[PDB]
């Protein structure tokens, strides 16, 4: 069997307390790095699937085992695809990572309950990101559906095809999976290789890769003498790379403090590649990838690099801290328990734009109809045009009003 | 058990002075064992005890110190005297007493060790060192710093030996904090290490780095960690990053 990596990222959203960890656990195997130095960094964990067909029955076909021996045919399975889960948390309060998290993505998972309430703003507020974050293959699962009845189950099914019509999201499928019982996986699996296709990728396009995780390989006991060092946990959408290239950090980096900031960002060789399990000469673009690299340990500590563009030497992108955005609104407010009238955008007021990965406070300058003018606090990268995600405070915590994209 | 005489023999001479613990009084006076030489009972009547209340100062537990009259060298019979002991030599009959009890210290471990009987141990140990030398104390002292009187005898057991030696034979904490943002840092790091070490340095998680420092004299461990801390400011202020001392 063949040790290639990950080719299609495939993210999963839900509520809290409601399972996401137990279902991927089930899915896959390997345990989520969630659940000081080593795993923390943002929300989001770190999985594998594995993707092999025997086809030598109605649903039953895709396995979770490399040797086949549970259904009847004791021939070898066949090798199709490798997956990486990228699991985001579905908290009212922490929601960036989230957002960052869609940016890489390629195929969503939505899991609602089937005990707990029908309609919750959360996963509607989730449902909007997606589809405004160019994703349209969209899986629906029903979590809890052991300790239900047997015509609820139904009434809940009927109740969200009712629900889901007037959204981008048309040909939706819908399967019911328990997690703690381990059942009907299968049918998911089956429809992984049925409804999702694989975006056309090539050599061509230039280097570009977004780092979510931070990584310090340091270990109690052993002595100094033995050192590793810093790894960037990073995602790549565009860009073929190889062992042996020189790697920079975009936005910039405080060393000084009297005197005026004027340092580069922040260069860094590439020293090993962690993808999966095991080290590897090559990354195909489309996976989560620790990239260890000459950069320091105290700097892929903890919340630093949350969000960052990385690109490779021979390429030039541009670094503003006024952006031009064209907005578009909605009518009323997700994410709120209840529902608000979202009000027209007012003069200097302090609101979340989130470009892509990117974390920052905006203020307003100039309103027009479409075209607005934001200031930032903590720098940004732009490279081509660009997803944006806005977001508002009206009440306590953040809330989505609707989407952006960059006039440049 | 312990028993044995402390000097050479088990009954006292004329005119040396020994040291007694006092149990019980009020009868005829002090018939009490010992600690000068060996644990057979040496008695004083009730006259030559004082020298100038009578029953309130000796009683239970306390040291008395007293020159040896009567000698009956037959099974064991001791006379005691309190009165003649001049205050000038007084002192060097205390040091006398702490001497010999320091040897009584130095003879058990063995005892204790190889489940010999303690009087033999006393007997090997007495004949290079309290014989010859004069007191064996200094003696063990002189090993100590130059080992030349235990050449004299053979050793039945080393490892007892070698304990003796171990029992007859400081470490200062600093923290440095690393917070690095320059191109290559774990080099650096390494190069720190590389003068700060070489007594033992450890790793605990990433930001911090816990070194304890030995010192010989106590007062000489500010003057290798300062240099240590010099060095390591030397070290990050070139690449282009930061490293704090608290």
């Amino acid at each position: 069997i063949i040790n290639r990596q990950a080719t299609i990222n495939i993210g999963t959203i839900g509520h809290v307390a409601h399972g996401k960890s137990t279902v991927v656990r089930a899915i896959s195997g390997v345990q989520t790095v969630r659940f000081l130095e080593r795993n923390i960094t943002i929300k989001l964990g770190y999985a594998n699937a594995k993707i092999y067909k025997c086809q030598e029955s109605f649903k039953s076909d895709k396995e979770i085992s490399p040797k086949c021996q549970r259904p009847g045919c004791p021939g070898r399975y066949k090798l199709v695809r490798h997956v990486s889960f990228v699991d985001c948390p579905g908290h009212d309060i922490l929601m960036s990572t989230m957002l960052s998290g869609a940016a890489v993505m390629d195929a969503a998972l939505l899991l609602i309950a089937g005990n707990e309430s029908c309609p919750q703003p959360q996963t509607s507020e989730h449902l909007a990101a997606i589809e405004i974050m160019k994703l349209k293959h969209v899986i629906i699962l029903q979590n809890k559906v052991d300790l239900m009845r047997e015509e609820s189950a139904l009434e809940h099914q009927k109740s969200i095809l009712k629900f889901i019509r007037g959204t981008i999201a048309d040909g939706a499928p819908i399967v019911p999976i328990s997690a703690q019982l381990k059942y009907n996986i299968d049918a998911v699996n089956e429809f992984i290789v049925k409804t999702i296709p694989v975006p056309p990728r090539d050599f061509m396009i230039s280097p570009r890769l977004i780092v979510i995780r931070s990584f310090d390989v340091n270990k109690p006991g052993a002595e100094i003498e033995d050192l590793k060092g810093g790894v960037a946990g990073g995602s790549i959408l565009n860009g073929v790379f190889k062992l042996g290239d020189e790697i920079e950090i975009r936005p910039g980096i405080v060393t000084k403090d009297k005197g005026k900031i004027q340092c580069k960002p922040i260069f860094s060789n590439i020293v090993s590649l962690f993808a999966e399990q095991n080290d590897l000469k090559f990354a195909v673009p489309g996976g989560l990838i620790g990239v260890g690299t000459k950069v320091d340990p105290t700097l892929c500590r903890a919340d630093r690099l949350v969000g960052q563009v990385v690109g490779a030497k021979g390429h030039l992108p541009n670094i503003y801290t006024d952006i031009e955005i064209n907005y578009f609104l909605l009518r009323r407010l997700l994410g709120v328990k209840k529902q608000a009238k979202v009000r027209k955008l007012e003069p200097n007021e302090v609101l979340m734009v989130n470009i892509g990965s990117t974390a920052t406070g905006a203020r307003v300058v100039a309103v027009k109809a479409d075209m607005a003018r934001l200031q930032l606090t903590s720098p940004a990268c732009t490279e081509i045009n660009e997803k944006i995600a806005l977001s508002r405070r009206i009440e306590k915590h953040w809330r989505l009003i609707g989407w952006a994209t960059i006039k440049k | 058990t312990s028993h044995c005489r402390f000097y050479e023999n088990k009954y006292p001479e004329i005119d040396d002075i020994v040291m007694v613990n006092v149990q019980q009084i009020a009868e005829m006076g002090a018939y009490v064992k010992l600690l000068e030489y060996d644990n057979i009972e040496g008695m004083i009547l009730l006259s030559e005890l004082s020298r100038r209340s009578i029953q309130k100062l000796i009683r239970v537990g306390k040291n008395d110190v007293a020159v040896v009259l009567r000698v009956d060298k037959e099974k064991g019979y001791i006379d005691l005297s309190k009165r003649r002991v001049s205050s000038e030599d007084i002192i060097k009959c205390e040091e006398k007493y702490q001497k010999s009890k320091t040897v009584h210290s130095i003879l058990r471990y063995c005892a204790e060790k190889f489940q010999i009987p303690l009087e033999e141990l006393y007997k090997t140990i007495a004949w290079p060192l309290s014989r010859k030398f004069g007191h064996a104390y200094e003696a063990f002292k002189l090993s100590i710093i130059d080992e030349t009187v235990w050449e004299g005898i053979e050793p039945p057991s080393k490892d007892v030996l070698d304990e003796l030696k171990n029992y007859i034979s400081v470490k200062i904490r600093a923290d440095v904090e690393v917070s690095c943002f320059s191109y290559e840092g774990i080099d650096a790091i390494k190069d720190a290490l590389k003068s700060a070490e070489d007594v033992k340095v450890k790793l605990v998680a990433a930001p911090l780095y816990v070194l304890t420092t030995q010192a010989l004299d106590k007062q000489k461990g500010i003057e290798q960690l300062e240099s240590a801390i010099e060095k390591i400011t030397e070290v990050i202020t070139k690449y282009g990053g930061v490293c704090n001392i608290t």
